[PDB]
């Protein structure tokens, strides 16, 4: 199963994935490590090596194993009455501008369609959907 | 102190030779027990900087830009030196803003540079207006002692203060202005301008071209203005104090004597003035010493016109103004009567001396009697009197003491004359005092005339202390709060080393009647009675003829020599004498109808009697250069006057005290994330107690009261870091899950 | 109403059957002149929405998410009804918030849950603070109630209002509790437990289950709590109205007669009610008529405790208790007291009948001539008197009104007794009354006791419009903004209608005099009078048996049948001799020692009297649904309840006036990018108004006061709006300049 | 020199440059249009064209001059006192979040070195520089 993946994401023919495509393989197996977890495990290089040294499955999966060893209670700190709500406007905002800055297009294709019509997500639901 | 808030990109400020502080920035995390911080500089690259042990001290840390330059603090994070002086400086360079409020106090920087918010137009816009809806202003404060008298029931006053050249008599007459605009006609009596018309009247005769200010002050004012029982204006009072008398008969380099001098001699070829045998400027003794006959953009001459219209104006009659400019003419040509000495112990003056014979006819005396007792002194034993000659030395020092008493009996004449212009017959239902008086002084030599000055700044300076302190005991009495967590600054121990019994002025009057007292058998008094047994007097280390006193500003060393002397202000009573004979002149003997430390003390004293019964409204004017520069800021000068006005160590207590106060409900809607589910209780302040106690371990740093938390200072910036990195930290584990969702869904389609 | 704002996006709320409104997004900017707007909804996708001309309006624009479900309305953008009615659902449903500020009154929405939010702990939690800094609370208003009456030195009022299940009675007693708590001990004789006392007592003898309510209050009370100098409870006083007396005689399906009756019937079984000869509450005509003896929840053998534990220590002796019980007990037996007819005109009483026996022993009267009574009318022409017998039907009705006027006195004795024992030795310095009364009702029939409750509800009213009225006309006179700019609703039209000479109650007492008065003569009355002469006065269209009152709330058809009946409240003098004679029971002969209309319309005015000089607080409690149920809310019963206790009114005359108020300082500061560097003057406040009348040509749109500019509903959301534009096309032109230099520097990169 | 410029921008051989990078050459010629103003011209397509369809130098001219026929009013707006400085901080905001939004790395670019130790650019030195 980890190898019918690893070969998916080799664009060239080296038996090797890029650099930064690291993070998006153990991620695409079930893993969900942050940014700097995988930047750790990597080497931590600047943004030469980033786009440029390759590897191979043989040296990835001591790199898999590494990350493999609640979610609730982040979205339940945003929840500023304790009522199972959170305005997306305000989640649009802190996972666009604070920590792991992601763009404007990554929230909008995992939040749609979970908004209601005052502006609120039930993220009990909302979290058992992105697992 | 909290060194939690010193993590990496953190900007703290410095020390610094030219600009007092200087930006840094942090390069990397401070962790507990490091010696050093490694900072970034804006030129120089990076530093390592060296941690003082023992006083274990972090520098200030530097408010966001955004916060900075708004009309008062009350927003900072962060309230300490480096702040106040960069606030003051951006607002003044940057925006060309000289007003802003520093807690109680208006802080007023001198533009050097007319600026057009003085107008009929502003006071209007101030007038009916809350001081927190307008922009800072002189006027501001005006309209706020007219509101407070009438919402109060009480007396206020207005206390500028000031080095020379920083802009309290500007400010003082603003605030006048605004008075006599917003609380006019009590009458068709033209009560308003008849009060203002002092302002040129006691500007002639008391201001002075200085090398620090081209109209200097050279006395104290404290003017009472009277209201009737619907607020209107309906007349004046005025005190003075400190007159420089020895301006007189001397001036340094670029100096002046008194304006009016200036105006008189300018007015030489007026017809009316042809009995005065006035010369120039240039050709009196009393006139010419500075080499400065002129101030740039003065007109002495229109000046003169000006203050003859003013006297007019308060009831003072053609006649009496000529008597006036007989004895001020009188004076100059005194001050050019020659001495030739005969021996060591003899003088005469010439036969036939023309400047004795033209002070005789304008003061009415007989040139004989004048000049007999300009060359002899009238003696006294217990048993007899007797007649000495004296030498040409003494005779000049003399003759320059009646020049100088003359002078100081003419202005005390001249103030009486004012207020009896300018006194209601129906006594005044309140008042408002504005006092305009020396700051505190001190230069590489200081004498009695500096000791008189920084005492009347001790006391000023007590009262508003006082005066902070009385109104932080109420804000923590309301909230149940110990007020004995209040810090002060106490002046008392100061003024006790001044003005108590066996204190400098009480041994200097008794050295002053000892036949054989001296400045330096006054010193060894001094250093008997207080030298290590007073932690505020010290004595210098090379000399024995010379003391110091810690005062609130600063220490102060005060040379002994001239003292006594000028303590006991002699003048010869026979030449007194003369002049109070005067037989067909009537001014002259209307003038002359305790020591001066003595007199001094008695005269504070009935000062502040009369504001500490008053609610006291401050305004504190920076001079921001030495050279009168328009729109030009020093920083160490800046910085020198904050101190030297108790700005500083009000700021210092207020920073070191509990600055950040929220009330309850504000404390649980921005911390409610910092709390389990499992400590929210229905008890809502009940939460904030349990909480607090668990985020922040040293109980020293808050205080639960009635409505409100007390908080230390970097207490609530603290929260802020921890409530930061909460929010980033959830907001981090909510991202994780979305990349390896998308990422799910992306494999899944390239495997499709 | 600004047209402005209707761009693309821009959402908006439209009419909607199921939940009065609902939300929909604009998919094209409007157009001035547009007959329609394109809108997007939440299901159904798109529809184009007509918009009426002639009263061209558009829709009310929602606010927005983030401004929504506050503690108060004061920081919405836009007023109006959705946006109240959105407010209120979002706070209750969302966030089981029940008390919420609507302007100057607490709006309370009843959960039909226990919320933990009325311990002691809560209760001190709000003693001592601002009601700015708690959350919305009846505790809250009863604290700001207790503190105005100290400050402001007068007397104050709360009143709470609302339809039958609404909250008002458990709203009254936690402010009475509250009260009794913050404000307890002038003494040792235990004042705050004998005024809370006072409840169990009320509640037994004046509340029954009704279909809407298990503890329905079916009479008013004020409640005047007094208060010593040092504002501690010294006692109280109370003052009762419109006791339905009915209820003793009849229910309807599903309801109880008054609790006490169940009570007893539950303690029938106790020793000391042995004599009463009792039977369960299914066994009496007059208790079990509802089909409903238990209340879920309720044991009423355990409220009997309660209720006798009260009246003990209110000081009602033992044996005027048993006296109670033995009256109510009467009154039971006397509705099983059965009638057999004669023919169609006489009636008798059955030999040896048991319930007039035991009536008899209870009552302390003889049977013989209570069964007479029972069965013969003595009527009364000019000249003399005479006895006639009465029909099976009309002896049943005379007894029904014995019955009605044995309870009703009663009553009135218990709240005499009750006043007595919270009556204090010394006058109160002051008091603050609690008012729960029937809010306004309106039913399919209605009749005389509607009318009589609606127009207590339009005097009340009409103190409320006047209280809002007072306060915003001082905000105007503050500003000097002319006060004639203020809009009120006027109650007194409807009013006159009502009480006037010629209104209706006046012509219902003329009609009640004359011999051939009746219910048709008097519905003619009414018609010559005020048909087509008062606008407030209709006709139904197919009846000549009714009338139409326009109300505040609502048009009111009331049935004319049975008005002079109830207004006269009948009984047999006769009947009630005999039990006035009553021998050796002493309390019966204490209960008896104007029409109803006339006796009605003094004691309201008696109470208007009382309340008008006080300072009033307002509760508006709303009942969510129709079946108890926890927290469920419907929207059309949440309108119509709004609507009838005159806050959708108060909040449309807001929102139509000059809702939104900025200090000069406020306005340059946030629209000095709208203003020409040529138009700002150093008078800030003549700029402001130099560059709005340029910015918004229409001077109906803000008034320039003193500190403040007014502007009206939308034209702070204008001046946003272009704000925003100005802000965007400066950031515009930045970007595409910085976007040239960025192309221009890469393609010199690539060219080398 | 328009043809000079027109070559460089072609990266595959056909003569002709994308449709997405009309407007960068518009800007290297000198012309300073809004993305709005180049996507009036060009027949306001979507996605798929913009990364699609080709245009020749022939077919581009009458796009240059139609562009072809103050900035310090702009930069006047920012600054909240009137004293010739606006914030850079508020500036960074403003220019990603409003109008047509730029990225963290475009403003940081034209940005670096013209802050103050204050946070202060002097605007009209800035607006001569990026002329
Ligand atoms: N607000 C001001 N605007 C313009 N010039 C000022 C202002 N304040 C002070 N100055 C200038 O400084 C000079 C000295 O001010 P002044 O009030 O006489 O100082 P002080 O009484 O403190 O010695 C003034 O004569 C004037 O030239
Ligand atoms: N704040 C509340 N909390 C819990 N239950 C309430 C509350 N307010 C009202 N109720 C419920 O509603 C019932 C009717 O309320 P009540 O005050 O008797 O209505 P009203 O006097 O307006 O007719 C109460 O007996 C109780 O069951
Ligand atoms: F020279 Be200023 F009047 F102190
Ligand atoms: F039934 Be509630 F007392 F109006
Ligand atoms: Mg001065
Ligand atoms: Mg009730």
């Amino acid at each position: 199963e980890f190898k019918e993946a690893f070969e998916l994401f080799d664009r060239v023919g080296d038996g090797k994935i890029l650099y930064s495509q690291c993070g998006d393989v153990m991620r695409a197996l079930g893993q969900n490590p942050t940014n700097a977890e995988v930047l750790k495990v990597l080497g931590n290089p600047k943004s030469d090596e980033l786009k440029s040294r390759r590897v191979d499955f043989e040296t990835f999966l001591p790199m898999l194993q590494a990350v493999a060893k609640d979610y609730l209670e982040g979205f339940r700190v945003f929840d500023k009455e304790g009522n199972g709500k959170v305005m997306g406007a305000e989640l649009r905002h802190v996972l666009t501008t604070l920590g792991e800055k992601m763009t404007e297009e990554e929230v909008e294709t995992v939040l749609a369609g979970h908004e209601d019509s005052n502006g609120c997500i039930n993220y009990e639901a909302f979290l058992k959907h992105i697992l | 102190a909290a060194s939690e808030l010193y993590t990496k990109y953190a900007r703290v400020w410095i020390p610094d030779p030219e600009e007092v502080w200087k930006s840094a920035e942090l390069l990397k995390d401070y962790k507990p027990g490091d010696k050093v911080l490694q900072l970034r500089l804006e030129e120089g690259k990076d530093l390592e900087y060296c941690l003082d042990p023992k006083t274990k001290e972090l520098p200030p840390l530097r408010n966001p830009d955004i916060l900075v330059g708004e009309n008062d603090l009350t927003a900072l994070s962060y309230l300490h030196e480096p702040a106040v002086l960069h606030n003051l400086k951006v607002r003044f360079i940057d925006s060309k803003l000289i007003y802003t409020y520093c807690g109680i106090v208006l802080v007023a920087i001198n533009p050097y540079e007319q600026l057009p918010i003085y107008g009929e137009d502003i006071i209007n816009a101030y007038s009916g207006q809350n001081m927190g809806d307008m922009d800072p202003h002189i006027f501001a404060v005006a309209e706020e002692a007219y509101k407070q008298m009438a919402r109060d029931e009480r007396n206020q006053s207005i206390i500028v203060s000031g080095e020379s050249g920083a802009g309290k008599t500007v400010s003082a007459k603003y605030a006048m202005r605004y008075f006599a605009t917003v609380s006019g006609s009590a009458s068709e009596a033209n009560v308003e301008e008849k009060v203002l018309a002092s302002n040129p009247i006691m500007e002639s005769i008391g201001n002075a071209k200085t090398t620090r200010n081209d109209n200097s002050s050279r006395f104290g004012k404290y003017i009472e203005i009277g209201f009737d029982k619907r607020y209107r204006i309906i007349g004046a009072n005025m005190r003075t104090y400190l007159l420089e008398k020895s301006r007189v008969v001397f001036q340094a380099e670029e100096e002046r004597n008194y304006h009016i001098f200036y105006q008189l001699c300018a007015s030489a070829a007026l017809p009316e003035f042809k009995t005065l045998r006035l010369g120039n400027a240039n050709y009196f003794h009393y006139t010419k010493q500075g080499g400065s006959p002129v101030i740039d953009g003065i007109d002495d001459a229109k000046e003169m016109v000006n203050t003859r219209q003013a006297c007019t104006l308060l009831g003072i009659s053609d006649s009496y103004q000529m008597g006036i400019f007989r004895i001020l003419a009188g004076i100059l040509h005194l001050g050019n009567v020659e001495f030739a000495s005969r021996d060591s112990d003899s003088c005469a003056i010439p036969p036939k001396h023309d400047p004795l014979t033209i002070f005789c006819d304008l003061m009415g005396v007989d040139y004989e009697e004048m000049a007999h007792w300009l060359c002899h002194r009238k003696l006294a034993t217990a048993t007899e009197t007797y007649i000495k000659p004296i030498s040409k030395l003494h005779a000049i020092n003399a003759r320059d003491a009646l020049a100088k008493h003359i002078y100081a009996n003419l202005f005390n004449w001249i103030v009486d004359h004012v207020n009896k212009a300018l006194h209601s017959t129906v006594k005044q239902h309140s008042f408002i005092g504005v006092l305009d008086i020396y700051g505190f002084e001190t230069f590489e030599i200081n004498s009695f005339e500096q000791f008189c000055i920084n005492y009347a700044n001790e006391k000023l300076q007590q009262q508003f202390n006082m005066h902070v302190f009385k109104l932080e005991q109420e804000e923590y009495m309301k909230e149940q709060i110990p007020w004995t967590l209040i810090d002060f600054y106490d002046n008392q121990p100061c003024i006790n080393l001044i003005e108590a019994k066996m204190g400098v002025l009480d041994l200097l009057d008794e050295e002053c009647k000892m036949p054989k007292g001296s400045d330096d058998t006054w010193a060894q008094k001094l250093y008997n009675t207080h030298l290590n047994k007073c932690a505020l007097f010290e004595k210098p280390r090379l000399s024995n003829k010379a003391f110091i006193i810690k005062h609130f500003a600063d220490k102060v060393e005060y040379q002994c020599e001239g003292f006594l002397e000028k303590n006991k202000d002699t003048v010869y009573e026979e030449q007194i004498k003369v002049l109070k004979s005067s037989k067909k002149f009537k001014l002259l003997p209307e003038l002359f109808q305790k020591t001066v430390g003595h007199q001094f003390r008695n005269s504070l004293h009935l000062l502040m009697e009369t504001l500490n019964a008053t609610t006291p409204h401050y305004v504190r004017c920076i001079k921001p250069n030495d050279f009168k520069f328009p729109f030009t800021f020093d920083e160490k000068r800046a910085v020198q006057q904050l101190r030297a006005c108790g700005v500083l160590e009000t700021i210092r207590i207020s920073a070191a005290g509990f600055p950040s106060r929220w009330t309850y409900q504000e404390f649980f809607s921005r911390y409610r994330v910092l709390m389990k589910q499992k400590d929210v209780l229905s008890d809502r302040k009940q939460t904030c107690k349990n909480v607090l106690e668990k985020l922040i371990l040293d109980k020293d740093k808050y205080q639960f009261g009635k409505t409100k938390i007390f908080f230390r200072a970097g207490q609530v910036a603290y929260l802020e870091k921890i409530r930061a990195d909460k929010l980033r930290a959830a907001c981090i584990r909510i991202q994780k899950t979305i990349r390896g969702w998308l990422m799910r869904k992306k494999y899944m389609r390239m495997r499709r």
